[PDB]
RNA sequence: UGGCUCUGCCAACGCUACGGCUUGGCGGGCUUAGGUGGUCACGGUUCUGUCCUGCUUCGGCGAACACGUUACACGGUUCGGCAAAACGUCGAUUACUGAAAAUGGAAAGGCGGGGCCGACUU
RNA sequence: GUGCCCAUCACCU
RNA sequence: GGGGCAGGCUGGG
C-alpha cells in the first residue's frame, strides 16, 4: 500500500538494528530474519498493486512470521539476540502494521 | 553362554540392537509401505518400540495373512515392520543362544550354514562313511504342527530371562499348534523345535551321519535296517514329544539319491531336482518368448548360483545350446 | 489453539534443530541454508495453515514436517564433516512427531 | 506402538523420496566435490538435488497433480544438472561413469514418479 | 514496450549497482537483497513484456516500488551508511523515469 | 521441442565458463546470471512438460533476461567484464535458442 | 564448499554523510553397509508329437532327457591324529548361596564335533 | 511375507 | 491303460 509500508518501515527501522546485532555465529538466521524483515515490504507492496486478497494474506503470514522471528530471536537463538523488551517494542510496531493490514483485509473482503 | 541367559531383554532393547534389528528389518524392504511409513520417524519409532519392549507392553500387531501359490499354496502371514523389527531384535539376542546349541548338522536358517552347506554336508558325509544307505524323513506340516508349548519348553530351557520369555510369548503365543510360517521368530523356533530330533539323532540314537534342514532329515547309514530303526525311533519321538507327523520317509540305498534341499545328492554327483530344472527351463523359454531376454540374464545369473553347486555342467551346456544365453 | 499450539510445539523443534542447523559446516552450507529454511520456514507453513483452514494448507504443513524429517535423515547421512548425529535425529524426530500429532489432530479437526 | 504417523501418507511420495534419497546420497557427495569455483553451480545443483525432495514431498501431501509435474520438472532439471556437471563443468565435476550411475538412480525415481503421475491421472 | 523500459531501467542499474556494491559488508544482506531487487527488476520488466497478464506488469511496478523502498531504507540504514540522501535522489529520478514508462505501459494495456 | 534444451545447453556451455569467471566483486550479479543461465533449462523443461504457451513465454522472458545479463555484464567495469566479443558470440547462441523458442511459441499459438 | 555482518596493511572499479565504505591484492583469525533382481525352503481340459512306465525296505522313490539323469571329477564336501582346552549339550534355570533364586549361580561328570593339531591341497 | 544362497549395481578401504 | 516332457485350446493372471 503506502501507509502500511510507512508503518512497517518503523518495524524495519527498529528490527534491522536488532538483526545486525545478531552475531556472525547466527549469521544464517540473521540473513533469514533480514529477508523476512526487509522482504515483508515486498509482500505489502505487491498486495498494494495486485489487490487480490491472496496477496494480502501472504502479507499477514509474513507479519506473523516476523512475530515468530521475534520469538525465535528472543530465546531460541541461544545468545537471545532480541531482548524481551525489544520484542515488546517490536511487537507494538508490528501490531500497528497488523492493524492496518487487518483493516485492509476487511476493506477488501467487504463482500 | 552361561547356560542361563538371564537378562536378554536388556540386550534386546539396547538401542544399538534395535538399530541392528531396524536395519535388518528394512534390508530389502525399503520399497514397502511398512518401511516407508516407519522410516518417517524411524528413530522416534524405535524409541517408542525400545520403550514398549523395555516396559513389557509390546504387543504384536495382527498378522496380515495373504497366500502365494507360485512356490506352493502357502498361508503367508506377514507382520508389520514394527513387528518384524521386534522379531529381528529378539532374534539377534535369542537366535544366537539357540542357534549355538543346534548340533552342527542342522543347516536351516542359521548363519554360515545353508541349503548349500547342507547339501554339501550330505554329499560329504555320503562320500566319507561310504554310506551304503540313508534315511530321508520329512515333517508333515512342520510349522503348522510345532507344539508352541513344547517349543516353549526349549525356548525356556535357554532364555531364563523372564521378559525375553514374555516377549517371545508375545511374538509367538505359548498356546496352540502352529508356529507361523513367515516370521523370523518362527524360522528360528522351528529349527530349535526340530533341533529336538537332532538331539534324538546325535545324542540319543548315536547317529553321527545326518543332516537336518528345518523339517527334512537325512540320516546316512550302512545298515538299512538300522536306519529304519532310527526312523521309527525318530518318528515315535517327534510324534510323542513334538507332535510332528512324518509325512514322507524312505530308507533308500545311496543310489536312489538323497532328495535333500533342492538337490539329488549321490556321493559322486549332485543333480538338482527336476522341478527346479523344469521351472528354470520354462522360465527361460518364457523369457525368450516374452521379449524379456535381459531380466533373463539376471534370472540366469541367479539360477547359475543355485546350480553352481549341482552337477549342472551338462545342463548348462544344454541350455546354452537351446537358447544361446550365457549361463555360466 | 490449533495454530498457536502447533507453533509453540514446533518452536521446540526449532529450539532443538536450529542449534544443530547452525552447526552444519559451511561445507554442507547449501544443505544447511535449505535445512534452516525448512526448519524456520515451517512456521510460515503452520501460520498460513491457521489463517485459512484450507486443509490443503495443513497438508503442506505436513509436507514441511516431512521435508524436515528428510533433512534429519539427510544431515545424518552427509558424511563430509557431518551433522545431525543419529541421536540428534532421534531427539528431533520425537519433537517433530509431537508436532506431527498436533498437525494430525488439526487436520482431523478440519476434516 | 503403531509407528508415528504422518498425515497424508502417500506410498508413492514415501517410496519416491526413499529412492531419491539414493540419488542425493550419490550426487550430494559428488556435488560437494565440485571445486570452490563452480560453487554457484554447486549451490544451484545442491538446491536442485536436495530441493527435489521437497518437490516430491509436497506432491505427496498436497495431492495435486501439479505438484507431481513440478516434481517431474525438477527430476528433468536434475537430469540437466548431470549433463551440466559432466560436460559444461570444466575441471570435471562428474566423471562419465558418475553420470551413468546417477542417471540410473534418477531413472528409478523417474519410473516411480511416472507411475505416480499415472496412478493420479486415472 | 519491454525494450524501452529495460533500456531506461538499465540506467537505474548502471547508477545503483555501483552504489549497491558500496553498501557495506555490515549491511550485506540488505545489499545482496538490494542488488537482487535492482538487477532482478529487469526480469520483472522482461517477463511483463515477453508475456501479458498485467499482473506481471504490476509485479514490475511492485519491484520498482520495492526498489524505491530499498533506496529510502538504505538512506539511513545505520552508521555504516549505504546510500547517501543524494544517491537516493539521483536514483529516485532514474526509477521515476522507468516508473513513468511503467505507468504509461500499465495505462496502454488498461 | 527438446532441441531447445540441447541448443540452449550450448548457450550454457558458452556462458557458464564466463559466468563462473565473474569475480566475487560482482557476485550477486553472477549468482543471478548463473541462476538465469543454468535456470533457464528449468524454464524450458517446464515449458516442455506442459506445452502451455504461458510457460513458453516464461522461457522467452528468461532468454530475454539472459540477453539483459549479457548487456549488463558487458558494462560491469574492470578487467572483470564480459568482453564485447563474448556478448556478441553468446547473443548468437541465445538467438538460436530464441529462434527455436519463437517457432515453438508460434507452433503452440497457431495450434 | 568461489565463505566471514573480519580484522591489520596496502592500493584503486568506484561510492562517499569526507568518517569511511566498496573492491582488489596482502598477512592473521574464524571457517563394510545398502540397492536391485533371481534360485531353494498358477492351472484345467482334450489333442499332436515325444519319451517312461522302473523301483519299493511299501513309507514312498522315481522316469519320461541335465542323458554318462553327473565337467564321471572334485569342491577344503581332503586325509589322518586327538578331543585336554574352548564350544555345544545333558547334568541344571540343579548343587551351592540366600527367607526366597529373587533377571544369582556353578561344577564333577556324561555325550558330541562344531573344536583342536598336523599332512596335503586350498 | 520369512529365511538361505546367487547375480548385478553403487562406494571407499 | 497310466506317466513325463514340448506344443493345441480355455481359464487364472
Amino acid at each position: 500500500q503506502m501507509l502500511i509500508v510507512e508503518r512497517y518501515e518503523r518495524v524495519i527501522s527498529y528490527l534491522y538494528p536488532i538483526a545486525q546485532s545478531i552475531p556472525r555465529k547466527h549469521g544464517v538466521a540473521r540473513e533469514m530474519f533480514l529477508k523476512c524483515l526487509l522482504g515483508q515490504v515486498e509482500l505489502f507492496i505487491v498486495a498494494g498493486k495486485s489487490n487480490q486478497v491472496s496477496k494480502l494474506y501472504a502479507a499477514d503470514a509474513g507479519l506473523a512470521m516476523l512475530r515468530f522471528w521475534l520469538r525465535f530471536l528472543a530465546g531460541i537463538q541461544k545468545p537471545h539476540a532480541m531482548t524481551p523488551h525489544q520484542v515488546e517494542t517490536a511487537q507494538v510496531l508490528i501490531a500497528e502494521v497488523g492493524r492496518i493490514l487487518g483493516s485492509w483485509i476487511a476493506r477488501v473482503n467487504r463482500k | 553362554m552361561g547356560k542361563r541367559h538371564r537378562n536378554l531383554i536388556d540386550q534386546i532393547t539396547t538401542w544399538e540392537n534395535l538399530l541392528d534389528a531396524y536395519r535388518k528389518t528394512s534390508h530389502g524392504k525399503r520399497r514397502t509401505w511398512g518401511y516407508l511409513e516407519f522410516k518417517e520417524y524411524d528413530l522416534a519409532n524405535l524409541l517408542a518400540l525400545q520403550a514398549e519392549l523395555k516396559a513389557g507392553n509390546y504387543e504384536r500387531g495382527p498378522y496380515r495373512e495373504f497366500l502365494v501359490y507360485e512356490p506352493k499354496p502357502r498361508l503367508i502371514s506377514a507382520l508389520e515392520f514394527k513387528d518384524r523389527l521386534v522379531q529381528h531384535a529378539l532374534c539377534n539376542i535369542v537366535a544366537p543362544i539357540f542357534e549355538a546349541g543346534l548340533l552342527p548338522y542342522t543347516y536351516a536358517c542359521r548363519p554360515d550354514k545353508g541349503t548349500h552347506a547342507g547339501v554339501c554336508h550330505v554329499q560329504a558325509e555320503l562320500r566319507r562313511t561310504r554310506a551304503t544307505h540313508f534315511l530321508k524323513s520329512d515333517f508333515s506340516k512342520f510349522f503348522p504342527s510345532i507344539d508352541r508349548a513344547a517349543l516353549y519348553a526349549m525356548i525356556d530351557k535357554k532364555i531364563h530371562c523372564a521378559a525375553t520369555r514374555r516377549l517371545l510369548r508375545v511374538v509367538l503365543p505359548d498356546e496352540g499348534v502352529g508356529i507361523p510360517i513367515g516370521s523370523l521368530t518362527s524360522q528360528l523356533f522351528a529349527n530349535v523345535y526340530g533341533g529336538a530330533v537332532d538331539r534324538l539323532l546325535h545324542d540319543e540314537l548315536k547317529q553321527r551321519h545326518w543332516a537336518r534342514y528345518m523339517d527334512d532329515i537325512v540320516v546316512l547309514g550302512d545298515d538299512p535296517e538300522e536306519l529304519r530303526a532310527v526312523f521309527y525311533r525318530l518318528r515315535d519321538f517327534a510324534s510323542e514329544r513334538l507332535g510332528l507327523k512324518i509325512s514322507h520317509w524312505q530308507v533308500a540305498p545311496v543310489s536312489r539319491g538323497i532328495n535333500f534341499l533342492g538337490y539329488r545328492i549321490w556321493p559322486t554327483h549332485k543333480l538338482l531336482r527336476k522341478s527346479s530344472v523344469k521351472r528354470a527351463k520354462r522360465k527361460v523359454a518364457n523369457f525368450i518368448k516374452h521379449g524379456e531376454d535381459e531380466s533373463l540374464q539376471r534370472f540366469l545369473a541367479s539360477w547359475s548360483g543355485h546350480a553352481q553347486w549341482a552337477d549342472t555342467h551338462n545342463l548348462f551346456t544344454w541350455m546354452e545350446e537351446q537358447y544361446g544365453i550365457a549361463c555360466h
